[PDB]
């Protein structure tokens, strides 16, 4: 399962950004619809690969059959198989943000989850609310504005 | 700042395990990779590990006889090479980077950030020897030392007074005798007033024999 | 494979110093250049060909990309005395330049030369170190000869010279001079002649065997 991560990861430039792959580092930014999921060719994925059902669940690697991969995502045969829950989420190789569908329940509140922060640095400022979510009453930890 | 175990002297095709611990509380970084310095060749990187993923690097000339490990909850790496030759007499470093900069599956690389302050591995088939500590007595500022004389092998270190004196003090690099053994002096220019009313002590440590030696220089009669 | 070129360098305090990193292969900017002072644990000083670390002063200067790169040291001053080298992270294996070890310049000093006698402990050993100390000079360039008894020796001497100090930028020198028991006690003079370019005229410390 851990050697089924996407890790092809590349900091053109020394930005910083890589370290929210490890641990939450010191950031600041003044700066601060999706398309459907398909398949996503691992190459370009550094990373986990979370998708929202509209709980947050990890998405290894893959070959384009379904069978699980252990190969750091540096084959070319993997890929990710997205096409199915509501939204996926992951990070490119020069440290761009994809989503598909993303993990937004509402236009000012997300599906919290452990790499949040790293994928969107935007909401580093939210307060975590336990919200209900009706899909059968689902409750799930949400960061709102 | 990163400390590491003192030197080391090791018989060819034996084994050496090498730590560096952290000074304070251990802190963010994602990787820990070792690099060494023979005598007369430039840094070579010897390999490393990223703890979160359980992935390891090496280089061509340490395969299947290097393992390196990070202990996470106490903030100390380690470094075991095994099958010791001649060649693996150098100055072990330790270095520990805390921003990545290229992921490949499944290691990351980058800058290096800290390093430590070095460890000898001396890899010989002579025989440890202890070094002798005579004094070097003075006769308005006077000059006094002590010489270390016929160890095996590097390094020692001289410390006066505990390190209470370190200003003026030098040591000078090790000589390699004709007999085979190394010898060195350590020097350091103090008042002359002080002579005789100032007590003057060289610490001497040598490692690889664990001499400790504490010779009290004193002018002559 | 890095490549530094020169070996060594001699610049004067307050000028600018210019360092080079010669790469065989395209490393893009993943260059390090780092500082280790004499008998210290190396110091990084520039990441990203061209990004100063936290801690770093701002004349630390970086630059280059490709197979080129430059490091620059303005404003030099005397605790800048120390071996640069370059390290590149873009493809494994890492790999280390040879280093470029820099002397500062000073003004002339010449040595204060101190002698210092066999100890009694050492003598019953049976064998006899008569030191000779060349303390704080500049520049390296020193000559000490040994006469017993005005016999000038040869082949019985060993020198050791001390980093460059990185306060005052100064040298010191110790020259051992070594003997028996048995011919310590034949002779009375022991003096080391200094020659040295802050000296005008070679200076020499002597003692007699016995006082
Ligand atoms: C990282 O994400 C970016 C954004 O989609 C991808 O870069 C794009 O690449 C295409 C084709 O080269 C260009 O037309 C776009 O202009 C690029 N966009 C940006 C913002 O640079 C890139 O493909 C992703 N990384 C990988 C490895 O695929
Ligand atoms: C990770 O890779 C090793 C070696 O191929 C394999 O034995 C192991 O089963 C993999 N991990 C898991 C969780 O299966
Ligand atoms: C990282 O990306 C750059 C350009 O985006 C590319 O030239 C390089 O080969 C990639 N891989 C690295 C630096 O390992
Ligand atoms: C890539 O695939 C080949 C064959 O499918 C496999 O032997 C190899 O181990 C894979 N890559 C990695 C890094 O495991």
């Amino acid at each position: 399962h851990i050697n089924s991560t996407a890790l092809n990861c590349n900091e053109s430039l020394n930005t910083g950004w890589l370290a929210g792959l490890f641990y939450q580092h010191k950031f600041d930014s003044s700066g601060c619809y999706p398309r459907p999921c398909g398949i996503v060719p691992a190459k370009s994925v550094c990373g986990p690969v979370y998708c929202f059902t509209p709980s947050p669940v990890v998405v290894g690697t893959t070959d384009r059959s379904g069978a699980p991969t252990y190969s750091w995502g540096a084959n070319d045969t993997d890929v990710f198989v997205l096409n199915n829950w509501f939204g996926c989420t992951w990070m490119n190789s020069t440290g761009f943000t994809k989503v598909c569908g993303g993990p937004w329940i509402t236009p000012r509140c997300m599906v919290d989850y452990p790499y949040r922060l790293w994928h969107y640095p935007c909401t580093i400022n939210y307060t975590i609310f336990k919200v209900r979510m009706y899909v059968v009453e689902h409750r799930l930890e949400a960061a709102c504005n | 700042l990163l400390e590491q175990s003192g030197a080391e002297v090791k018989k060819p095709g034996s084994s050496v395990k090498v730590s560096c611990e952290t000074s304070g509380g251990t802190f963010d970084n994602y990787a820990l990779n070792w690099v060494r310095q023979a005598p007369g060749q430039g840094l070579e990187w010897i390999g490393g590990v990223v703890p979160l993923f359980g992935t390891t690097r090496n280089a061509q000339k340490f395969q299947g006889r290097v393992t390196i490990s990070d202990d996470k909850s106490t903030g100390t790496g380690h470094m075991e090479l095994r099958s010791l030759r001649s060649e693996d007499t150098a100055v072990y470093y330790c270095v520990r980077s805390v921003t990545p900069r290229y992921c490949g599956g499944g290691f990351c690389y980058g800058e290096f950030d800290y390093w430590g302050q070095g460890t000898l591995v001396t890899v010989s088939s002579a025989s440890t020897k202890g070094p002798s500590v005579f004094p070097l007595a003075p006769s308005g500022t006077a000059a006094l030392g002590c010489l270390v004389k016929d160890y095996f092998p590097e390094p020692v270190t001289v410390s006066w007074n505990s390190g209470a004196l370190t200003s003026g003090v030098h040591t000078f690099p090790a000589v390699l005798q004709s007999s085979g053994l190394y010898s060195l002096s350590s020097v350091v220019t103090v008042p002359s007033s002080s002579l005789g009313t100032q007590t003057y002590i060289c610490n001497v440590n040598h490692k690889p024999s664990n001499t400790k030696v504490d010779k009290k220089v004193e002018p002559k009669s | 494979e890095l490549t530094q070129s020169p070996a060594t360098l001699s610049v004067s305090p307050g000028e600018r110093a210019t360092l080079s990193c010669r790469a065989s292969q395209s490393v893009s900017s993943n260059l390090a250049w780092y500082q280790q002072k004499p008998g210290q644990a190396p110091r990084l000083l520039i990441y990203g060909a061209s990004t100063r670390a936290t801690g770093i002063p701002a004349r630390f200067s970086g630059s280059g990309s490709g197979t080129e790169f430059t490091l620059t040291v303005s404003r030099l001053e005397p605790e800048d005395s120390a071996v640069y080298f370059c390290q590149q992270y873009y493809r494994s294996p890492l790999t280390f330049g040879g280093g470029t070890k820099v002397e500062i310049k000073r003004t002339v000093a010449a040595p204060s030369v101190f002698i210092f006698p066999p100890s009694d402990e050492q003598l019953k050993s049976g064998t006899a170190s008569v030191v000779c100390l060349l303390n704080n000079f500049y520049p390296r360039e020193a000559k000490v000869q040994w006469k017993v008894d005005n016999a000038l020796q040869s082949g019985n001497s060993q020198e050791s010279v001390t980093e460059q100090d990185s306060k005052d930028s100064t040298y010191s020198l110790s020259s051992t001079l070594t003997l028996s028991k048995a011919d310590y006690e034949k002779h009375k003079v022991y003096a080391c002649e200094v020659t040295h370019q802050g000296l005008s005229s070679p200076v020499t410390k002597s003692f007699n065997r016995g006082e």
